[PDB]
RNA sequence: CCCCCGGGCUACACGCGCGCUACAAUGGGCGGGACAAUGGGAUCCGACCCCGAAAGGGGAAGGGAAUCCCCUAAACCCGCCCUCAGUUCGGAUCGCGGGCUGCAACUCGCCCGCGUGAAGCUGGAAUCCCUAGUACCCGCGUGUCAUCAUCGCGCGGCGAAUACGU
């Protein structure tokens, strides 16, 4: 009833840790986002990964797939009000690259002061570059 | 026989352990995912916290009432780090005192009086002074030195 | 998981915390008895007392001057056992409940292990950390040397209290042992005369260095 | 016609606060209603009655 | 194809400020709450104007605290820098911005020899 | 109905002056009086800058007001009142009377 | 009959009542015996022990404590402890022991602050910024 | 000369000074239990109640301050998880969203939440401050202030080691 690698969506987790720190090995989940899917899904955080049944990967699965229509409120996901739909979403390691990417390539294509600072590679909010930031 | 003749984290164990037959007092909708106060970082690791603030602001109200909704969160905060930049104290979040006081409040156990926070009732007083004597019955073996109190 | 019995402990007889005695206590050195006190006290805490006077280091308990010297960060200015130890933020300093409990599991592994006095062990531990002959410049017409001098009981002390205090610190510098654990050690190894003492092996080498000098 | 050499009511910012003897604008003490500079202040401070008292 | 929070540009320029605030990032909200000064009042005049007959000739401005609304989309803006006026096209990808982020003030840094 | 006379003052001399005029004033007649009571002495404390430049090592003057205060009780009787509010104050000295 | 006195640390003041009883102790209304942490029970606690039971089983102690810390409110108690012993007792014996023991038990101590002065006045009186040029 | 409107002093391959945060167990996190002082306060301090996950929002007693407020400080104690690992160490940098001050927050402000998770494994030559409630360690007040403190000036909490010399 131990799996010492387990298969959750993606990406494989270490078994003889929490679940509650197994699932950040995942690129989106933090320990907070972890223990609120944890607890919405029933699952002790505390109980060693691996101990895992097949019942719980998919309940996990799915509340990743869509966290907000199972609880989970809109102020807790990492892309609240999608550029071009609404609909507070939550992405993972393939989307949220491509989420980065492209919200940085429509500053560049607009040619505004972010984009062109991420162009150039220099910090970007608005720090001060004279005695610090060298390489 | 009374509260300040045992010590408070024992207490506060044996009322959150007392306080689940009560029905008014039940953790709400947004407790399984939230944190208590921005000088914190992640979430408590007990499922059954609630109990233990509820007790806590129970004996709180006890000891120092008549006490409002911002006393408390002095008490409940504390120190925040904040990255490369120096540690500063911060205060706590109202929302869960407001729901703990109005539970008990509904279960009878404190009232608020015009003007000065909340006060306990005697049936409140009643249930912390029962739950102190048994702690201290069963105390007083392990430290003798407590049967002449 | 402290039990209450221990937690919350209230002592009868004015014993050393209320748990080990003294008057059983003996001292062989004839150097180091009259700056050795061992009078009967409960709390081994002087409020900064007596450093003011030149001589009243004599008047404060030893245990006390074991806390004193245990409350320390580490080799700050000076390497010691070939590297820096730099706390500064994690370091027990103006800290003096967490050398007291340092101390007090360190005298109960003591009492476990060896089964006799931890202070009597201590003791032993001094008189056979502490050194007799060191170094010095001494200059005469114009030039410069490096003779052989005595040294005085009361630096003997602070020599074997500072060199045991650095063996646990260094024992205890990023390793799953303890600060309390590194410390019974050293004292036992210490006391037993046994070359994988930091204090012995120090007394060691100052003495041959001034064997060889003088 | 004859209104471009005014300047504006401000109520915050440093040129909202000149000096009552001097004219200066950054340096002002401030404190219990002292519209005063740290350079007039501490030559008539004896004449309020400030003294030194350490 | 593209579309504000699942709204197309279309739709946009029928919605009333208080609907299209709803939209907006809340820094632009509480700007747009608060209200416009009479500077940003006399550009729109300009704008609505030149969009529809009467002004045609090139709208300049030194306002760059300006948020970037659906009626601009499709015109060309002369903004102040410091020293000239920054022509500035404006698209549907720029709601929601100010007019300042596209006049840039400063040259990017070409070093040299440090000295003695 | 009692009235109660607050004094403040930078001299202490003036204070005493006033309150011991009272004082007989109160004694002559037999009235109950309280005091006077001295409460905490407030100071305005000002640090600041000596040199009118950045050079230098820096130095710092700390100049302080002290204000003394002093309460009184007299118990509002018609010939106190008559015989007290006939008093020259010094112009170093603040009273101010009032009646419960 | 009652007696009280008092005792003074660095910014703490204690209060301290003594009478006749059993041999209750409290300080800020919580028994003497779980007060924490133990380095501050074994300073209230070592006139009571060396007083003895023959003297503390007859009387009753509350004290009232304000300011100044936990070690400085828990030496405070002790001295004021002490000196209402004494005076409740008017033995000799007793106040050798305690000036033998600890002479400040019954006299004071005199040490406060020292001001703060101006090159690094946070840190203290004597402590400056650094120079390494 | 002096008054408005926009920019800059905030630009960054680099050399240096004074500091903050760290490289973990002489600890990190969660939940409970304690304990200060100095100072300040009129469109100012604001208890108390109700909204909100938080930042914050709406009413509003009292106070011109021995009367009310800022103000139940942190280090510390108890129990549980972690056990020597670029880690439950460390926080840089960046995306999305929510807020307050102000006529105006792009250049160029502060706060909150969810994600992301860079160097850093105790540091060469050389050099600095400290003799008693002093130094180390811990956090609060005030000045500057519409908004903004890794700063200056001060306040307390815990509290040493060595030498009484040349
Ligand atoms: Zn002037």
């Amino acid at each position: 009833n131990f799996r010492h690698i387990v298969r959750v969506a993606g990406v494989d987790i270490d078994g003889h840790k929490q679940v509650r720190w197994a699932l950040t090995g995942i690129k989106g989940i933090g320990i907070n986002f972890a223990t609120m899917v944890l607890r919405v899904a029933g699952i002790d955080p505390f109980m060693k990964a691996g101990y895992l049944t097949d019942e719980q990967v998919k309940k996990i699965e799915e509340i990743l797939a869509d966290p907000v229509a199972h609880g989970i409120p809109a102020w807790a996901v990492n892309r609240p009000k999608d550029y071009e739909t609404g609909k507070d979403m939550h992405l993972i390691t393939a989307k949220l690259v491509m989420a980065w990417r492209e919200d940085v390539n429509r500053l560049r294509r607009i040619r505004a002061y972010r984009g062109i600072r991420h162009e150039l590679g220099l910090p970007v909010r608005g720090q001060r570059t004279r005695s610090n930031f060298r390489h | 026989a009374t509260v300040y003749d045992v010590p408070g984290d024992l207490l506060v164990e044996r009322v959150a352990k007392a306080l689940k037959e009560v029905p008014e007092i039940k953790p709400p909708e947004w407790a399984p995912f939230v944190k208590t106060g921005r000088h914190k970082e992640r979430l408590p690791e007990q499922e059954d916290w609630w109990y233990y603030r509820v007790a806590s602001v129970f004996r709180k109200v006890y000891i120092d009432g008549p006490v409002g909704i911002e006393r408390l969160r002095t008490w409940y905060g504390g120190r925040k780090n904040r990255g490369h930049a120096p540690e500063h104290f911060y205060k706590a979040g109202g929302s869960i005192i407001r729901k703990a006081l109005q539970q008990l409040e509904a279960a009878g156990f404190v009232q608020k009086v015009p003007g000065e926070g909340r006060i306990v009732t005697p049936k409140g007083q009643s249930f912390l002074d029962k739950i102190a004597t048994e702690l201290k019955k069963e105390l007083e073996e392990q430290i003798p030195e407590l049967k002449k109190y | 998981a402290k039990p209450l019995t221990e937690r919350f402990f209230i002592p009868k007889e004015v014993k050393v915390m209320g748990r080990w005695s003294v008057e059983d206590v003996t001292v062989e050195d004839p150097s180091l008895k009259p700056y050795i006190n061992l009078d009967a006290r409960i709390l081994p805490h002087s409020h900064g007392r007596y450093a003011k006077k030149p001589f009243g280091k004599a008047n404060v308990h030893i245990v006390e001057r074991l806390i004193n010297k245990v409350m320390r960060s580490g080799a700050s200015h000076y390497k010691a056992g070939g590297h820096f130890m730099r706390r500064e933020h994690r370091s027990i300093m103006s800290k003096k409940m967490k050398a007291y409990e340092v101390v007090k599991e360190a005298f109960m592994i003591i009492e476990r292990r060896t089964k006799q006095n931890p202070i009597q062990v201590l003791v032993k531990a001094i008189e056979n950390s502490a050194p007799r002959e060191d170094t010095t410049t001494i200059a005469f017409g114009g030039i410069r040397y490096h003779m052989s001098v005595d040294v005085s009981p009361l630096r003997r002390l602070d020599i074997a209290l500072k060199n045991i205090a650095l063996g646990a610190s260094i024992k205890c510098y990023r390793n799953k042992t303890t600060y309390a654990q590194a410390l019974a050690e050293e004292i036992i190894a210490a006391a037993n005369k046994d070359p994988k003492s930091f204090a012995y092996s120090k007394k060691e080498e100052i003495e041959r260095i001034a064997q060889s000098s003088r | 016609k004859a209104d471009y050499n005014k300047r504006k009511p401000r109520k915050f910012g440093k040129g909202a606060r000149r000096c009552m003897r001097c004219g200066q604008y950054g340096p002002i003490i401030r404190i219990h209603g002292l519209m005063l500079c740290r350079h007039c202040f501490r030559e008539v401070a004896p004449k309020l009655g400030f003294k030194k008292y350490e | 194809e593209f579309r504000y929070r699942g709204y197309t540009l279309d739709e946009l320029l029928n919605m009333s400020l208080e609907e299209f605030a709803k939209l907006l990032p809340s820094r632009q909200r509480r700007s747009l709450k608060r209200g416009l000064s009479p500077e940003q009042k006399k550009l729109l005049r300009k704008i609505r104007l030149a969009k529809k007959g009467k002004y045609n000739k090139p709208i300049r401005t030194h306002s760059r605290d300006m948020i970037v609304l659906p009626e601009m989309v499709g015109m060309t803006i002369h903004v102040y820098n410091g020293k000239e006026f920054v022509p500035v096209e404006i698209k549907e990808e720029m709601i929601g911005h100010y007019l300042g982020e596209f006049a840039m003030t400063r040259k990017v840094v070409q070093h040299g020899s440090p000295g003695v | 109905q009692k009235a109660r006379i607050k004094l403040a003052s930078t001299n202490i001399k003036a204070l005493n002056e006033v309150t011991d005029q009272i004082k007989q004033i109160a004694e002559r007649t037999g009235v109950r009086m309280s005091g006077p009571i001295p409460l905490p002495t407030k100071r305005i404390r000002i640090t600041t800058r000596k040199s009118p430049d950045g050079e230098g090592s820096a130095t710092f003057d700390r100049f302080e007001l002290r204000v003394h205060k002093r309460l009184v009780d007299i118990e509002a009787d018609e010939r106190a009142m008559r015989q007290i509010m006939r008093i020259r104050v010094p112009e170093d000295v603040t009273i101010e009377i009032e009646l419960i | 009959r009652v007696i009280q006195t008092a005792g003074k640390r660095k910014t703490a003041v204690a209060r301290a009542t003594i009478r006749e009883g059993k041999g209750r102790v409290r300080i800020n209304h919580k028994p003497v015996e779980i007060i924490e942490p133990e380095i501050a029970r074994f300073t209230i606690m070592e006139p009571l022990i060396l007083a003895g039971e023959e003297i503390v089983s007859r009387v009753d102690i509350d004290v009232k404590v304000e300011g100044g810390g936990f070690m400085g409110q828990a030496e405070a108690a002790r001295v004021a402890i002490a000196r209402a012993l004494v005076e409740w007792t008017n033995d000799m014996n007793l106040k050798e022991k305690f000036m033998k023991y600890d002479r400040t038990m019954l006299v004071g101590d005199s040490r406060r602050t020292e001001p703060h002065k101006p090159n690094r006045s946070t840190k203290g009186p004597r402590a400056k910024r650094q120079k390494s040029y």
